[PDB]
């Protein structure tokens, strides 16, 4: 499926994702198109902030979704 | 009651609280599958809190635009009597209503432990102490949706379209709404107007722009 990430610029990034993946999948994705290490990476969706670890399906995040990219130190 | 009581009490409400504006994009997804099943339940056992629906606040000298990307929706002028859900300037379950902005929150005060929280499930407390700013916390009942909205009215400033989860009823239907620019509106509301009178709900058109609100005879 595919989703959508916004950046603090404005910029939207696309994402081919399986509704299996990890967050940690999601950023690694995202890392290969932003050079964003995971680890700098918060991504949020419907006023959360997701964890590594759980999946997309866990926070329910269906196709066509939208997320926000914030970065982070550490 | 007849189309010149809904036509009252929808100015009545208009130049005094205000009230909600919903526009559609598919009329008929909206009164077959919305409006329908609600009268339908309201006619049997008893009207129920199925269906909730998004709308925008609309009130006499509030110069508040509509949702309406393309220009081309028809919509449903609803009573302030609506059940509430949650509202917000910036822009379904009762409980899913976001207490604040998060991505707007941030950006205002670049407060990293907003990210900490659920913006869903916060306490008024954590928010206070998240420094929270008022214009990015959605409000749950009438009178604060009026406060929020009175200084942009009071200043007469434009304002985007904002967002109200509401359950209405079939009584709460009091109009049709026609964007006087498009033909394609017009187009809609004809059809819709005619559907609803059909089912005993006769009700006026009304041009809605800019906190100013006035019958049309027919579009
Ligand atoms: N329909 C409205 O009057 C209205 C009002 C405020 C915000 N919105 C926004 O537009 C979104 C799309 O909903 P819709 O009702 O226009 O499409 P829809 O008719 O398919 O439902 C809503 O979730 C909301 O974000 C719509």
């Amino acid at each position: 499926m595919q989703i959508f990430v916004k950046t603090l610029t404005g910029k939207t990034i696309t994402l081919e994702v399986e509704p299996s993946d990890t967050i940690e999948n999601v950023k690694a994705k995202i890392q290969d198109k932003e050079g964003i290490p995971p680890d700098q990476q918060r991504l949020i969706f419907a006023g959360k902030q997701l964890e590594d670890g759980r999946t997309l399906s866990d926070y329910n995040i269906q196709k066509e979704s939208t997320l926000h990219l914030v970065l982070r130190l550490r | 009651s007849n189309r010149q009581e809904k036509l009252a009490q929808l100015m009545r409400q208009f130049e005094s609280g205000g009230l909600y504006l919903r526009t559609v994009s598919d009329h008929r997804d909206e009164f077959e599958n919305t409006f329908m099943p609600k009268l339908d339940a309201c006619l049997g056992h008893g009207c129920d809190e199925r269906y909730w629906s998004s709308a925008t606040f609309i009130q006499q000298g509030l110069n508040g635009k509509v949702h309406d990307p393309h220009a081309d929706r028809t919509g449903l002028i609803i009573s302030a009597d609506a059940r509430l859900g949650g509202f917000s300037t910036f822009d379904y379950f009762p409980g899913q209503f976001p207490k604040f902005d998060m991505m707007g929150a941030y950006q205002a005060t670049w407060n990293e432990d907003i990210f900490s929280v659920d913006a869903t499930a916060v306490s008024e407390q954590q928010m206070d102490e998240l420094g929270i700013p008022d214009e990015y916390r959605s409000v749950f009942d009438f009178d604060r949706i009026q406060e929020k909205m009175a200084q942009p009215r009071l200043a007469g400033r434009e304002v985007e379209p904002t967002e109200a989860k509401i359950c209405y009823q079939p009584k709460d239907v009091l109009g049709i709404y026609v964007d006087v620019d498009s033909p394609a509106s017009q187009s809609k509301a004809r059809e819709l107007q005619q559907a609803m009178r059909e089912q005993g709900f006769d009700l006026p058109f009304i041009a809605y722009r800019g906190g100013a609100a006035q019958e049309l005879a027919s579009v």
